[PDB]
């Protein structure tokens, strides 16, 4: 049988998006790739370079045109005649509206794909923009964090594989199962807020028996995703549990909310 | 068309121009063009950066103890290094001490990332350079098993397994969705390995897919999240206790266990399957020891890592040696200064960035971050470049040198330096190598080499995770917890104008970051990142960088298929996110 | 001494007396003794209980909602199968129908028992007693790795591994710290396998041994937990949410994706390492299917389980058939019917309980559980037992009888019972191991047989559990979400007076609960359970249960070593707190 | 270097916590037993049987007198002269006695071992007795749960073995490091609680949220646990976390405080 077909394109980034989903321990990125959808083209991990790279780009957005699902990492910058990302020799912002014209849906990982990350924090020097402020006639899913969880990744892959259609989103594109609540709304440390019980400085005694982190600055209290309840790398940890309050990775403009380590 | 000498090279654009936009297979975005001359050789290589964000520029008016998050976002590739040499230019500027702990704990993070990266890097990055992976489809699997089991005493070797991945890789490839694979260069002539070797690989290549995820846990248990973890000037924010009321709150004896059953599974992994597997590729592609010199006879460079006595950089602390070579006079090793503005230059005149004065380089606490895109005469326009002009302005990665000199840095580098000190594992481990290959000691400054000597610090890592941790044990033996010093993290306690240096050996080379602080917000911050190093474009002088330096001089039996190209630069593995920041 | 005829067994206590107490490698407390003759031939078999708590006496006057997590506790290791059967008899005395998720989930706890209860008898009981882990020293690893690879496509199987784990056997053994090898009974004459079968058997249990708990995490995301896991009466606790806010407080896809992969690693480990390990013990110990036949080619019994219409208990919905075989009758297999006063009865003349007439047999809803140790004129004193007196009572375990007749229940019995009622999968199954033994069909009614069935019960039991995740998906898919029924949740809703039964198969058999609730509260609470049948003491006929008799007339080869009985005891998986809750 | 000998021995038990130390991910109970104790008696896994296995049992106590760790599992019966429990003919008892006389020190796995569990609920048939108020002149770990964790399990040997003492323990003898806090005090359910969001029936759409099941009989308000931080099964889940309320497991006591599901 047939596996949907999947353009993965890269604009400025960190990389950190793909290397998120690599990580994904179910189902394993290896069966995501050979099972599960046809990742047809990405730079980072694709055999063929240069122009041979080119070729089966232009060949796999004619052939399934309507049909694919694009998947974008990072994004375009609108300073110097978008010349700040060069793809092929012209800017990436061409590459991303072809790619855009003919995918069914687009899947923006990220931060940045979902609103601008840390290139877009100020003063912005290339003008990053994020994808939903330059596409404007396809259905987008945000997927939002620096990077979003690897299994929440693949979650969504397989929710849409599984049910043949895209996730239910709140009011920002966002899928509900995974953003519909606050990280300080599932986060095993409440009771120590609800309790006046917080850290007050790095590896003091309240520290050392897992005590708020509020007044070291969590952000926990603003912050949409899935870390408090899924966690990360197979359930192992998540920021808040390791001693650093939550910075906010997934929620637009966190980097220019004042700094990490002042109070909500 | 012109031609130049520098370096012993002859830089000659005559003849038929290549283009490779974009490089697949590294991390970010990069454009490489040659001359090749009427024997397919190349007389011209041009390395091109084709991505900037600004972090310079971005850093400027944050809190200092911010930073670290802010440039972690460098690189989700080799995701924290950029932290760690955030908060030790931090450190260094204030004036902080950390603990024994945090020190350790560092160490165990930069040296998971050493071992996750490189392993990633050979299999899914550089690995199809050298695996022809649909060959593998004419494998005998049983041939298959005895090469395994001949090479390794790895338990996976079985010929129900080698034929269970096979035909995992026919169904796959049957109805056309080749996926990764499609339009590559599969049965290129440079493709030397047997069909059985090929099957080995790709099944390799699927087991280190899968294992990848488990390294980064110990990233997840001290830092919370791998991507981009979380750290603190002052030390780390995870908070041990292991024998009070409320260790569930921390760092207990269980995240203990956990993370020394991910040393012990790192380890079997790296020296069962990625050694063996380097080793062969060098058995069955000796030629390649002496395709890719470039820099590395000539100019090294290593700042040194992993300091052992918390807070002291110093060469008895450094584990990983520091240190540059010049000239190829690898009898002088001689010392690093990241302060002396004579040292550590960048030069912008072959780049997309404006200085008062574009002949003369600048140290990095003098540092200018300001964009300029002007390609000049590209043979097209300025949004359609057809032909980078590398008379003039052709990347955004600066040009850094090193006295003048253009380095290499990464993985050989690091070996050259430690062998050329007289680094005594060092010494017995490459001599060894290079014996079992039936190879001279120069047989390392290639191409080749680079692969084997990556896969050699893997190894290195490894085992340097179980030192660690050991240490880490022995203090929690004696009592001692403490993972933060707070004295001066309240600004009123800093400096009113004070400035440091952060370096380090990320898993791509030589990383420094030089910040200065006034009034208790950033005002320079200024990074020098290895691959800024290696793909550096030209400077005055016209000197080359590493990877044109590599580039020279190479054959190419397909020119429309730049298979040796390709080589010759994951060999370094490049990280243009890193190189432009 | 005395002499008498039952079953076809001549059953005589003069000569001889072995004593084994404890049996080791079982669940709980049992102890076993026989009687010789000067052919060391067993004469007589005696069974005992050695453990008794009395569930059934403190779950009177508790709420029936509460009743599956104290019975629960009725044993660990078959974990789970309690709580089923508790909430299957309180919904079926209430009139509770659940929604089918909660159906299609039990089935998913059901079969994940039979997966992991299975493998880890398989290997850690069971094993020791065919594979002889001394005489992996001698072997040779390479004729191991041969081995290995011709009999399954496992991927661990290299030379390498197999000198790596018998140099873990070497080191573990040096320092003389035999540890749970110690005093076993390895050079034994009928431990048969040649020296690399007894490497590869041990690596495999260490295999076992770790990939085990991962089995587990099924329970973990339905019930919280392994071991004891939660239900509730109505359904399961663990609602779903896939595409609504809040799914992260609930079972939503990425637990679901975690199900599924542990099904399919479940599944391979199970298919290449289990599965063909029994058949090799199979191919070396073929003497072993005429040895311990007992009650297998007379009487066997199943309940059924499985149902895969959702709260529908008939033929028609139960995946595992349900029936009985008395007199050897095959061709005839019986419906059983759980009300029936005439069909399930418990008879105390050789136990440790008061009836008020112990010569007759007690329905379960007519149950009576009133403890009395009382081992009258034993050899010894009734605090310190040299020999029962089986001629009086003799044990905590009652003797459950079908229409009067003694069966044995389990793995064997349920494939005969499949096997004869046509079940196309089995018979197929069956007919094609027996073939690759060149064996009879006879020969799976032995010691050998059980071990065979209990095998392919875990391969068919994996399947199953791929089967059910799919039935649920294609649920979700179409909207159909809900996991409880509420309507009856309040006690006020229920009958006055009601009684029910919940029956399952467990990994060890046949498994009922009856249940009475009056006013809201548990009025009587009655198990009988796997264990129970097979190890059960004799009734007031003289006839024995399904251990005394398989132990009948087997050949000691070493009177003081008692191999042999370990053998049979073990291959029906004994569990002791089961048997006597 | 010799290993650290430990004799296990099984009163009145369900073996659950035999089947939680063999789940332990990190280190595996493999690893446990072939490199960090020397594991010299246990019925469930020893090869020996019958007088074989006495014969170890004797040996070991005889030749490692004073020097060994008693595991218990499970717990005596006082009922029928101690006959409720017969190990080699004789009362579980003197067993116990004879193997805790020898012992360095005592680990009562479980709640069997440390306070009586279901077999000494009410009305008690066996009159099945905890181990501290059978051996009062040797210490006594209590490490209580029905089972406890796995990875506490073997994080509190690894402890011992690693720091070469017992664990501190607090005023009933339960390890300060697992046992410290309240499941309640680290549950990621308690924003809920404060809230006044609550499951009210199984299923409802609160419950689909992941509410707090204090309405439905948690007890977590009441329980010291580590479950709610390190949770279960590598990880995985625990009881609240897949939507049942927490039964008190390791509290004294527990099976007898009303029903698990009215309100604490
Ligand atoms: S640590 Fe952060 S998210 Fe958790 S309770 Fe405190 S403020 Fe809220
Ligand atoms: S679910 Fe239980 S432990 Fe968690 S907050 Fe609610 S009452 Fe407390
Ligand atoms: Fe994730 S590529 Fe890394 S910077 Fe924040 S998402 Fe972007
Ligand atoms: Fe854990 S043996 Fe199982 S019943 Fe509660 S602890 Fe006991
Ligand atoms: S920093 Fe990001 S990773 Fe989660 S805990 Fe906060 S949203
Ligand atoms: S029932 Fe027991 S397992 Fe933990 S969540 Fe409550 S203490
Ligand atoms: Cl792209
Ligand atoms: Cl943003
Ligand atoms: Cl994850
Ligand atoms: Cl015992
Ligand atoms: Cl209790
Ligand atoms: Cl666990
Ligand atoms: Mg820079
Ligand atoms: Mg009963």
């Amino acid at each position: 049988k047939p596996r949907i077909p999947v353009v993965w394109i890269h604009g400025l980034e960190c990389t950190c998006c793909t290397e998120s989903f690599i990580r994904s321990a179910h189902p394993l990125a290896k069966d995501v790739i050979l099972s599960l959808i046809s990742l047809d083209y990405d730079d980072t991990l694709m055999a063929a370079a240069g122009t041979q790279a080119e070729e089966v780009f232009e060949d796999i957005i004619t052939q399934y045109n309507g049909k694919y699902i694009l998947a974008v990492e990072g994004n375009p910058p609108l300073g110097e005649q978008g010349m700040f990302c060069i793809s092929s020799g012209r800017p990436f912002i061409e590459k991303l509206k072809r790619a855009a014209a003919g995918a069914s849906a687009i899947i923006a990982w990220g931060t940045c794909a979902s609103w601008g990350c840390v290139q877009a924090a100020r003063p912005n020097p290339t003008q990053a923009t994020p994808i939903d402020k330059v596409i404007t006639d396809k259905p987008i899913i945000k997927v939002p964090g620096c990077p979003p969880i690897p299994d929440v990744m693949s979650a969504i892959i397989t929710y849409m594989v599984t049910f043949d259609r895209l996730p239910d989103v709140d009011r920002m594109g966002r899928p509900l199962m995974f953003y519909g609540q606050r990280i300080h709304d599932k986060c095993y440390r409440r009771a120590h807020f609800d309790a006046g019980e917080f850290v007050q400085s790095w590896d003091d005694d309240a520290a050392r028996k897992g005590y708020c982190l509020y007044k070291m600055g969590c952000k926990g209290p603003t912050t949409y995703n899935a870390c408090s309840s899924t966690r990360w790398n197979d359930g192992v940890s998540f920021p808040i549990q390791s001693g650093h309050g939550c910075l906010g990775c997934a929620e637009n403009g966190f980097w220019d909310r004042g700094s990490f380590y002042s109070r909500v | 068309s012109t031609q130049y000498e520098t370096q012993g090279y002859t830089i000659n654009n005559a003849g038929r121009r290549l283009v490779v936009d974009p490089i697949t297979r590294i991390e970010g975005h990069m454009r490489c063009e040659v001359n090749i001359n009427d024997q397919n050789v190349i007389t011209n290589a041009v390395s091109c950066g084709t991505m900037f964000r600004g972090l310079e520029i971005i850093l400027q008016g944050r809190d200092p103890r911010d930073a670290w998050a802010f440039v972690e976002r460098i690189c989700g590739v080799c995701t924290g290094v950029h932290a760690l040499a955030s908060v030790y230019a931090i450190e260094d500027a204030i004036g902080i001490k950390v603990p024994d702990n945090a020190n350790i704990i560092r160490n165990i993070m930069l040296a998971t990332l050493w071992c996750h990266d490189h392993l990633v890097h050979f299999y899914q990055l550089a690995g199809m350079d050298w695996i022809d992976v649909l060959d593998a489809l004419k494998a005998d699997p049983r041939k298959t098993s005895e090469l395994a089991q001949s090479l390794s005493s790895w338990p996976k070797s079985s010929p129900g397994y080698f034929f269970d991945v096979q035909n995992r890789l026919k169904k796959f490839v049957e109805g056309g969705q080749l996926g990764i694979f499609r339009n590559g260069y599969w049965g290129h002539p440079q493709y030397k390995l047997p069909p059985e070797a090929n099957l080995m690989g790709f099944a390799h290549y699927l087991e280190a897919l899968d294992f990848q995820r488990e390294i980064v846990k110990i990233h997840a248990v001290f830092g919370g999240k791998n991507p981009h973890p979380n750290w603190i000037v002052g030390g780390m924010p995870c908070a041990i206790n292991i024998d009070e009321s409320g260790a569930v709150g921390a760092v207990n004896m269980e995240r203990l266990n956990l993370v020394q059953s991910i040393i012990t599974r790192t380890a079997d992994f790296i020296n069962n399957v990625m050694i063996p597997d380097a080793l062969a590729i060098g058995q069955f592609n000796k030629p390649w020891s002496e395709i890719g010199t470039g820099l590395s006879d000539k100019c090294v460079l290593s700042y040194g890592a992993f300091p052992d006595i918390a807070n002291d950089f110093g060469e008895k602390s450094l584990l990983m040696p520091g240190g540059a070579v010049i000239n190829g006079d690898f009898n002088n090793v001689l010392p690093v200064d990241l302060v002396d503005p004579q040292q550590v230059q960048e030069f912008v005149d072959h780049a997309w960035y404006r200085y008062p004065n574009d002949q003369v380089g600048r140290h990095p606490f003098d540092g200018i971050t300001d964009p300029w895109y002007n390609p000049g005469d590209v043979k097209g326009s300025d949004t359609n470049i057809q032909q980078l002009n590398e008379q003039e302005r052709y990347s955004w990665i600066k040009a850094p040198r090193w006295r003048g000199n253009a380095m290499e840095v990464g993985p050989l580098a690091r070996t050259l330096i430690a062998y050329h000190k007289g680094d005594a594992a060092t010494v017995e481990s490459v001599d060894r190598m290079m014996s079992a290959l039936n190879l001279p000691l120069s047989g390392i400054q290639s191409t080749l080499g680079r692969i084997l000597c990556r896969a050699h610090e893997a190894q290195w890592a490894a085992g340097k995770l179980q030192y660690f941790f050991d240490k880490l044990m022995t203090n929690l033996k004696n009592g001692n917890l403490a993972t933060a010093s707070t004295e001066k993290w309240e600004p009123a306690t800093w400096p009113t104008e004070c400035r440091g240096v952060g370096f380090t050996e990320a898993p791509r080379g030589a990383l420094g970051h030089w910040a200065a602080i006034r009034d208790g917000k950033i005002d320079l911050y200024q990074c020098v990142v290895p691959t800024t190093w290696n793909a550096s474009p030209r400077d005055p002088k016209g000197q080359i960088g590493a990877y044109e330096a590599a580039l020279m001089n190479t054959k190419m039996a397909i020119p429309e298929q730049p298979l040796e190209i390709l080589r010759t630069l994951h060999s370094f593995d490049p990280c243009l996110a890193c190189s432009t920041h």
